[PDB]
């Protein structure tokens, strides 16, 4: 009653697609016009929540725990892409001028949450992960330069100078995808306050939500990285050469 | 009494080094944890009303902010849920996911297993995207609303969920999982009425 | 408690990166002027302390500890290893200072230790000859 | 997959049997019996996963184990070069 | 003797080396994948009830 | 941003050594690592139209080409199936196998 | 007994000793509607 159905989307199309390759399924023109929006969403929303989001997610964190790191980054790339959605003819597969880097249905629009009063109980970071999508979008960003920070390592434990050459190049595209380090301490700078002047409350002007925690550490991550590539050190600082 | 007076340590020897910002921390959870378990002879109750609410800071005192770890914990899991969430540590797991997970947990993996873990997931979800809504319930009590599914075979195997809001409250519901009713129904009989 | 989430939820970062979507005006971390300080933590912890008694109290945090009102926010303060037994004798010198025990009168009101007819003239001397092998004898 | 035919057979168990002025036939338990089934199968089940983690649980410590191992090794050949480093100006001392 | 002392230091270094390895392994506590197969048969047994 | 132009390194020490051959494939496998991303502003697309189709070199980019050993094991693969071959690991086995 | 060993985990969680809680509930609820018919008082043993 008032507007809610009980129906799914037909599942018939995801059983075309199974019969053909898994990109030809895992796919956002397969998530456009066969399941919608609101669809997504609604009484067999968790289903596809799970289906096009979570299964790459533990495909592609099992594969970095038992280390297939070629086949790891492949099961991100039904997430996120840098560039990459193509299917098979040049064609960036673009919505206007927007070249699509995530393949997911949620992850691509901005959404707005109403109906999350009182997380104060609720403890769990999945409730306000599905509150706000943005932090499962950083939570991939963030996977995907764990993971070519690891092919990185993965190229620099055996030691080979053509091994380091392709070692380099890892910590290249994590510089790359990064992109350039922002400054510290350039806004409304700190002035010397005595506690008498604050307030219980926030928004006073002085407290100013900081940087991110663990995309700061990458760049120390790369940068000791790359002093130790740019000499003959090793990750311990030992001296490849004596 | 001294030291539960001035919040400062007069028994304290000369190697222990404490900044200024640290010591003043320990002096107020020294303080908060006096006043809070009512060793406090004269105090204020009406503010006491207050911040000992169903959220408020004194609330979650013993919980979250005796120490200021837990509370860096809790104010950033808030502020950062990409920094604290994992794949296999989820809330609402469908059964279905603990099949995929549990068929997918080799040791050297490779793709033709995740692809076959894949299809039973899809063959599984197929099953239940045909499970056909017979009869409803809204309970008034507990705003919830009760299904009972009936699937496309001639034995009967019906199943139930419930969406566990005011239908209106938004455009959501909170559903459930189809889950088999288990006893005594699925037996190819007809029924006068259920 | 959504309207604390979505200032939460709107800027995520002060990094632009284009395709997540930030808000500006970001702090250091580690750094007092961050938002999970020490030092937004003592400002929360004082704002909740100072509301549990009666401002005309005898165990009011300022009429107990005038100190606690007046320490500066800075990161010299987070960071700086000051020793412990300097803000214990600052404190306890704040109320009656130091010339008032050489100053002193006798018979208290029966102490343990029996330091309180107290001369720190005569500890200075003592101390000083401790290390430099010469007693007074 | 041995789950839908237990419930399918109970299904098919609890029509009538025999015909002909005999009425019935129809076990009556037979759908408990297969709840009964089905869920010594769960549990036989998820026993057997809690074996595969423990295996590969097993196979993790001995992975760790063997880092410590190497690694202690490794400390070894970093001691006994500068004790070879040791012996050997000992002999320039004792050859002049 | 120098070279006495750098195999000395050698030995004190693989010794803090395997307290930090035990220390290590006796925080981190039993596994992530001890604790799921001694969850799984907890929760087997909860169905042959 | 230089490293990113000239393709070398322009902070090196003087302890690292390099054959010119393997220098020249770490930088062009830098210049087609920044141009498939889409990192370049003005470029040519009715040739990359070409080289990410179903099976050409940039399609099998991320998978083979990257590196040189795993594009020596693809071409060594099926050139040699011989040298790769097993008993126990192979496609199609009967139940009866 | 079936309480003392559901809660037997290692690294326990909230959530698994109030599913032992409820089983508990749910296992006395059975018991707090036996309907007692027959009675016995044995004398020697000083027992109904």
């Amino acid at each position: 009653d008032g507007d809610i159905s009980l129906l799914p989307p037909d599942s018939l199309p995801l059983v075309e697609k199974l019969q053909t390759s898994v990109d030809e399924l895992l796919s956002y023109s397969t998530q456009k016009d066969k399941i919608g929006l609101d669809a997504f969403s609604g009484s067999y929303g968790i289903y596809f929540w799970e289906f096009f989001f979570h299964i790459p997610f533990l495909a592609s964190m099992r594969f970095l725990n038992e280390q297939r790191f070629d086949l790891a980054q492949h099961w991100l790339k039904y997430l996120l892409n840098s560039a990459g959605y193509r299917d098979r003819n040049g064609n960036l597969l673009k919505e206007g001028d927007n070249i699509l880097y995530w393949n997911s249905l949620p992850l691509q629009q901005d959404t707005d949450w109403d109906k999350n009063t009182l997380t104060l109980p609720t403890d769990d970071p999945d409730v306000i992960a599905m509150q706000d999508p943005m932090q499962y979008k950083l939570a991939i960003f963030m996977r995907t330069l764990d993971l070519i920070i690891s092919q990185g390592d993965q190229a620099y434990r055996q030691l080979e100078r053509d091994t380091l050459a392709e070692a380099k190049i890892y910590y290249i595209q994590a510089s790359q995808l990064l992109g350039s380090r922002p400054d510290l301490n350039r806004g409304h700078q700190w002035e010397n306050i005595k506690l008498a002047e604050e307030s219980r409350q926030a928004e006073n002007g002085h407290f100013l939500p900081p940087y991110n925690e663990i995309l700061l550490s990458y760049w120390d991550k790369l940068e000791i990285r790359l002093y130790n590539l740019r000499h003959n050190l090793n990750l311990d600082g030992q001296p490849l050469h004596l | 009494q001294l030291y539960q007076y001035l919040l400062l340590d007069t028994k304290i020897g000369h190697e222990v080094k404490t900044s200024p910002i640290a010591e003043a921390i320990s002096s107020l959870q020294i303080y908060i944890n006096r006043c809070v378990d009512g060793e406090e002879n004269d105090l204020h109750e009406k503010n006491i009303s207050t911040h000992f609410s169903s959220d408020n800071f004194l609330h979650g005192w013993n919980s979250y902010n005796k120490r200021y770890a837990r509370w860096a914990g809790k104010e950033k899991l808030m502020y950062y849920a990409a920094d604290y969430i994992d794949p296999t540590l989820r809330y609402n797991k469908t059964e279905l996911f603990n099949t995929f997970e549990q068929s997918i947990n080799n040791s050297r993996l490779t793709e033709k297993s995740v692809k076959s873990a894949l299809q039973s997931y899809l063959i599984s979800y197929e099953k239940l995207a045909q499970i056909d809504t017979i009869k409803e319930l809204y309970v008034e009590n507990i705003k919830t609303h009760f299904f009972l599914g009936k699937t496309r075979e001639s034995p009967c195997q019906y199943y139930w969920r419930s969406g566990e809001q005011l239908s209106n409250d938004s455009h959501h519901l909170r559903w459930s999982e189809w889950k088999k009713v288990e006893c005594n129904i699925n037996g190819t009989e007809e029924k006068f009425f259920i | 408690a959504p309207k604390i989430l979505q200032p939460e939820a709107r800027t995520d970062l002060s990094l632009a990166e284009g395709i997540p979507e930030r808000a500006n005006e970001y702090a250091d971390p580690a750094s007092i002027q961050s938002l999970f300080s020490p030092g937004r933590y003592l400002c929360e912890l004082y704002h909740v302390a100072k509301e549990l008694h009666e401002d005309g109290n005898k165990l009011h945090i300022d009429k107990r500890r005038p100190d606690l009102q007046d320490l500066v926010l800075n990161n010299s303060n987070m960071n700086q290893e000051v020793s412990s037994l300097e803000i214990l004798l600052n404190v306890l010198q704040t109320k009656t200072p130091l010339d008032e025990l050489t100053k002193d009168t006798e018979a208290h009101a029966n102490d343990s230790s029996f330091t309180l007819p107290y001369d720190d003239n005569l500890t200075v001397i003592n101390a000083i000859l401790e290390d430099k092998a010469i007693s007074l004898r | 997959a041995s789950v839908a035919p237990l419930m399918l057979a109970a299904a098919l168990d609890t029509a009538p049997n025999v015909f002909g002025l005999a009425d019935g036939g129809s076990h009556w338990g037979a759908v408990p019996y297969a709840t009964s089934a089905t869920l010594q199968i769960s549990a036989g089940l998820t026993e057997s996963r809690a074996n595969i983690n423990d295996i590969k649980a097993n196979y993790d410590r001995r992975e760790q184990e063997w880092t410590l191992q190497k690694n202690q090794a490794d400390k070894d050949a970093e001691q006994l070069a500068h004790q070879y480093t040791s012996v050997q100006e000992q002999l320039n001392m004792a050859q002049k | 003797l120098q070279a006495n002392l750098e195999a000395t230091n050698s030995l004190k270094s693989a010794a803090k080396q395997r307290s930090k390895h035990y220390k290590e392994l006796l925080d981190n506590g039993i596994s992530s994948r001890e604790q799921s197969g001694l969850d799984l048969r907890i929760d087997a047994g909860a169905v042959n009830i």
